[PDB]
């Protein structure tokens, strides 16, 4: 069934080694753990899988989807793999005895630029380091030596673990990727690569993206797929959200009846005809997530302040200055939710700093925000960022950003408001609806479209942002004409359900 | 030395059960089988004995739901400033608390779920705040919590 279905079902049932190259984001993961689920339960062997992430809180979303398990896989950042599986059993044996097994690894104070004078760091002062450039990696090309060197310590990665699925691999520099491949070389490890060819890479400077396209041009031994991830459930939503214009209209199979789209309203009388599909057809569940997507934010608080009559207690959550898409958004969003929730943990802050791994060196940045406690708008904003700026490298990623981070906590409450519970009857505008899916969805058609009659991104995410059941509603009569024209020109005229 | 409160986050027959405590607790009520299962709870945490055997199968709220038991004890470790019984309190752990002025100690309790090897590995983890707890140090079969607290169990 379409590009969908077969490219799960060609990926459950391989053996080999697969190169996923899937969308920007929108469930990447949903893959990465239905293969792991169905690669564990066919396998009764006694090899375990190992899953390998960038962030540490992508490493408990994949933990939580997963379980527990008492096989010994190891999810987690990459890191955490080759600290704990390499270096730290097999420093004694493969580098001399007199090389220590214990150690903390920070990567906050070296900057040194060799490889001799990096052992040093580890023989002398039982202390870690890192390289000075950022396209390069010691610990991982400490990992590769050992491994060379000794033979118990190959031994061991081969005979325990069966196959190590890989995660963002675009940006990924060259010392990483040469680990990765020694493994499939010699020691016959399968591998599993997830990620988005180019387009836009951010997350752990130093990225190099022809270690990634290039396995994909000159690359055999390798499974390629397409664009993979089911961002959206089922296939009477796909149909529509396949439409836009033309191309992937020779991709759309039409059937005789249509089942998720109900258009049943000509007057709109709101509370009457939404509250019917609840009651009288029981299409509306109250008590799953209810997400409106509408733009002009004013007529959105109008909804709002008409149903706050009724009693749906509506909720809309605006356009913030920080939702411009910039390689800092990720952090910075976190860094707001630890001062403004009032009670919010430091260790959920600390679970987003790239590699993370962080023990004891959480308590130097809690101090760092624990002095943006204080309101203070004028002069402690640009200071006390700038010193937790230093602290995690990726400097001078600001000015522009620095003053959109002032705009949002401008005297200190933009309105008042922010995404710190957990609450339904949400609003979203197109600026700020990209990225996250939503379960059920009355956006009654997405009018105000038929003067450009271009600009085809705008009705794909309207479209698309939903996951299984959607409502398109005959309101507007330009509308209508706009769609009697992907009537004819569709082959298959159905697209209303009628006995 | 005073017992502040105890939550059993689950067990065989309690939810979201918390209780405050004090020195010479008293329980009483109608439901035996839940005074025998706080009973088993202080035993759970404080003694080795039935430590030793870990959790089994029925001893989950229900049978399949909700595979994870936590049962927490708070302390209250510090003293009167007048009184020096506040270092000899403390000194027989070091690193747990990583603040001198501390005064709230926590006992925890973790249970793995029973679907694989049908066995529930309890494991005991201390420390003076809620977040990034440490492993309580056991170099063989006896912990470091077995040299602190002595259980006598008494029932004729």
């Amino acid at each position: 069934m379409i590009e969908d279905e077969m490219s799960r079902e060609q990926i459950i049932k391989d053996g080999g080694n697969i190169l996923v190259t899937a969308g920007a984001g929108s469930g990447k993961t949903t893959i990465l753990v239905s293969k792991i689920e169905a690669d564990l339960k066919e396998n009764k062997t006694h090899y375990s899988i190992a899953a390998v992430t960038f962030t540490n809180k992508a490493a408990k979303e994949i933990e939580g989807r997963l379980g527990y398990s008492s096989r010994g896989n190891f999810i987690g950042t990459n890191d955490g793999f080759v600290e704990s599986e390499i270096i730290r059993p097999f420093i004694k044996d493969a580098f001399g005895n007199d090389y220590p097994d214990n150690f903390t690894a920070e990567y906050f104070d070296n900057q040194f630029a060799s490889y001799d004078k990096g052992l040093q760091v580890l023989k002398y002062q039982n202390i870690l380091g890192t390289y000075s450039n950022p396209k390069k990696n010691f610990k991982f090309q400490l990992a590769l030596d050992i491994l060379k060197k000794s033979l118990v310590a190959r031994q061991y990665i081969f005979s325990k673990y069966f196959k190590i699925f890989i995660d963002e691999y675009q940006d990924s520099d060259k010392d990483m990727h040469n680990l990765f491949m020694y493994l499939k070389d010699q020691l016959k490890i399968k591998l599993f690569i997830v990620g988005d060819p180019k387009q836009s890479i951010y997350i752990w400077r130093g990225a190099e993206p022809e270690n990634f396209n290039g396995l994909i041009e000159n690359s055999t031994d390798f499974n390629k797929y397409h664009l993979t991830s089911n961002f959206r459930c089922c296939q009477d939503i796909q149909n529509y959200s396949n439409l836009f214009n033309e191309e992937t209209r020779s991709l759309i199979k039409e059937k005789n009846e249509v089942q998720n789209v109900i258009s049943i309203a000509d007057d709109m009388p709101i509370s009457d005809i939404l509250l019917k599909l609840t009651e009288e057809k029981q299409v509306l569940n109250i008590e799953a997530e209810l997400v409106i997507l509408v733009r002009r934010r004013n007529q959105a608080i109008e909804i709002m302040k008409e149903l706050n009559e009724e009693g749906f207690n509506f909720i809309f959550i605006p356009q913030t200055p920080l939702d411009r898409a910039t390689p800092n958004a990720t952090l910075l969003k976190e860094v707001i939710k630890y001062v403004k929730n009032d009670r919010y943990s430091i260790y959920d802050l600390a679970a987003e700093i790239v590699g993370n791994l962080s023990s004891r060196e959480i308590k130097e940045i809690q101090k760092i925000i624990n002095e943006l406690l204080v309101p203070n708008i004028n002069q402690v904003l640009i200071n006390q960022v700038l010193i937790n700026l230093f602290a995690k490298l990726e400097i001078t990623l600001d000015t522009r950003e620095i003053t959109a981070f002032t705009e949002v906590m401008m005297t200190n409450e933009f309105d008042i408001a922010f995404d710190t519970n957990e609450y339904l009857h949400k609003i979203f505008t197109v600026h700020s609806a990209k990225g996250l899916e939503f379960n059920q969805v009355i956006i009654t058609a997405s009018d105000y479209n038929v003067h450009y009659n271009r600009d085809t991104n705008e009705h794909y995410v309207a479209t698309t942002r939903a996951k299984d059941k959607l409502i398109v509603i005959m309101d507007n009569k330009k509308y209508s004409d706009y769609i009697e024209t992907l009537m004819k020109e569709l082959k298959i005229k159905n697209i209303i359900k009628s006995i | 030395m005073k017992f502040s409160n105890i939550t059993i986050k689950n067990f065989r027959n309690f939810e979201k059960v918390n209780i405050n405590l004090d020195n010479k607790n008293v329980i009483f009520g109608m439901n035996d089988i839940g005074k025998t299962n706080f009973l088993y709870a202080l035993r759970f945490l404080l003694d080795k004995e039935i430590r030793k055997f870990g959790f089994n199968k029925s001893d989950y709220h229900k049978h399949d739901t909700s595979k994870k038991i936590e049962i927490i004890l708070t302390l209250d470790l510090s003293n009167y400033e007048k009184d020096e019984d506040t270092k000899k309190l403390i000194s027989v752990v070091k690193g747990a608390r990583t603040s001198a002025n501390a005064d709230v100690f926590y006992i925890a309790l973790e249970s793995k779920y029973d679907d694989k090897e049908l066995y529930g590995n309890i494991i005991l983890k201390w420390g003076s705040e809620l977040d990034n707890l440490i492993d309580i140090p056991g170099r063989g079969n006896i912990n470091a919590l077995d040299n602190v607290f002595k259980v006598i169990y008494i029932n004729p």
